[PDB]
């Protein structure tokens, strides 16, 4: 049936939980993150990258004028120039030694190799999460996709999960991201028509095929000072050249909480954030009644050497007797230690040897087998590696963060404070009023 | 598209202090090491590194 628990996000690391139906045996089930993706919502504004300046074959009227026109061309630039006399390799080239105008032109245009060299700019919203899990419970292995929201009925072959909503909002990426090569980046870029020369964005267009580019690059015709013909121009670096000497470093390396940034689409993977809500229906084909599951009828908790470790760092045995043969579970009732196994075969008398992972100088949880409880106590030595290449399979709790022997310490101390001031205020409150009985 | 080979470096040699490590590096040519954190900050360091 239902069972409403709550999962830590961490990809990898698994979650154990004991659903424990009034009539019916205590079932395992062990919910774990396999995979999880945050991808946001994105627009495209425009495509940039390095611009090719096109000077035309120039116009020359020999004894008349001209005039500049209009053009929708990206940054066209256009300006007429009298009192000219240009020459190329045969001579002169009119018949007028002055009043000879001359016209000169420049655009802009994407380049040959722009079609792999290109940032693409985007506008992003309201990011998404979706998890994949792997739910096994009993004998039964399930995986599913889930939307982390609260709502959607995440997928589920005979079962049923809904998670979410996240406990925390987290995206990696600010409002603007641009996309080069794969390669994601966090940069505020200028508006489409809001172009800047010299500065990213300083030529854009909706695809690279596109016809209509607007681009502001700062195109300057001079005057021709030479007899040949020529069309002196000055002009303004390439904004995406600048800014790919500038870029930074990428968003695959400055994510935080172990994000691996991709594209197509642009998403955020094996992120460790925030906790998971998920409420899980389990069949009822996978209970088995108390009168089919052994009944043990005792058992003991013995610690061996344990330590406080992100491994399996502690050990202790069982020992039980059951009335018959088995497959009942185990578990660890606390939330600083975490058992290995999930299962086990018991016997009529025997003993099993468990694994665990705590956090705690103290090993004071509760352990169950077949549903029955036993206390495990002893004390965890801290470890001796510093580095693990592990992560940590339990949280820390303040409560469960301090030994016994300080604990012992501090009540000591504090209430021996609080016994001398009781003792003081008895002994006001005492003499005091023995002068109201005595007079 | 296409492929190119590109180098390996020496693998580091890692020593494991209390909460923390460093990182013992053989670089002919610069090569890059970057970092950073698993948590809500992330830290990240980025460093081209020649020599040992």
């Amino acid at each position: 049936f239902e069972h409403a628990t709550t999962v830590p996000n961490v990809p990898g690391i698994p979650y154990k939980a004991l659903v424990e139906r009034a009539g019916y045996a205590p079932l395992n089930l062990e919910i774990t993150v396999v995979s999880s993706e945050l991808t946001p919502s994105t627009n495209k504004e425009y495509v940039t990258c390095k611009f090719h300046t096109v000077i035309p074959s120039p116009q020359v009227k020999c004894c008349g004028s001209l005039e500049c026109k209009a053009s929708s061309k990206a940054d066209y630039t256009c300006r007429v120039f009298g009192g000219v006399y240009p020459f190329m390799w045969g001579g002169a080239q009119c018949f007028c030694d002055s009043e000879n105008t001359q016209l000169s032109e420049a655009y802009v245009e994407f380049a040959p190799d722009c079609t792999i060299d290109h940032a693409v700019a985007l506008k992003v919203h309201t990011a998404a999460l979706k998890v994949g899990l792997r739910i096994v419970y009993g004998n039964t292995t399930a995986h599913l996709d889930t939307f982390v929201n609260g709502v959607t009925p995440g997928s589920s072959r005979d079962l049923k999960v809904i998670a979410g909503p996240i406990s925390a909002a987290f995206s990696p990426f600010d409002h603007k991201v641009v996309i080069r090569k794969g390669l994601v980046y966090n940069y505020d870029f200028p508006e489409y028509g809001a172009m800047k020369p010299g500065a990213f964005g300083d030529i854009q267009a909706s695809s690279l095929d596109a016809t209509d580019i607007v681009a502001r690059t700062d195109i300057r015709l001079l005057k021709p000072s030479v007899k040949n013909i020529h069309v002196p121009y000055t002009q303004a670096v390439s904004g995406y050249e600048m800014w790919k000497n500038n870029s930074g470093r990428p968003l695959q390396e400055t994510a935080p909480f172990g994000c691996k940034i991709e594209v197509e689409p642009l998403r955020a993977s094996n992120c460790a954030y925030g906790h998971i809500p998920i409420s899980i229906d389990i069949p009822d084909a996978a209970f088995v009644r108390s009168s089919e599951s052994p009944t043990i009828l005792e058992v003991s908790c013995t610690v061996a050497d344990c330590i406080y470790s992100a491994d399996f760092g502690g050990s202790l045995t069982l020992q039980y007797k059951a009335d018959r043969e088995g497959h009942c579970p185990v578990h660890s009732h606390s939330t600083t230690a975490v058992l290995k196994e999930a299962t086990t075969h018991v016997t009529a008398v025997g003993s099993i040897t468990l694994h665990f992972s705590t956090s705690s100088p103290q090993a004071n949880f509760i352990v169950s087998l077949c549903g029955k409880k036993s206390t495990c106590n002893a004390e965890c030595k801290p470890p001796a590696d510093h580095i693990i290449g592990e992560p940590h399979k339990v949280d820390q709790e303040f409560q469960a963060a301090v030994s016994k022997t300080s604990w012992n310490w501090l009540l000591a101390l504090f209430g021996g404070a609080s016994s001398l001031i009781v003792v003081g205020l008895i002994v006001l409150v005492c003499s005091s009023m023995l002068i109201n009985t005595r007079r | 598209p296409t492929v190119c080979p590109v180098p390996l470096a020496h693998t580091p040699t890692v020593t494991k202090w209390f909460k923390g490590i460093t990182l013992h590096l053989t670089a002919m040519r610069p090569t890059l090491l970057t970092t950073r954190k698993l948590g809500l900050r992330a830290d990240a360091t980025a460093e081209w590194i020649t020599g040992s």
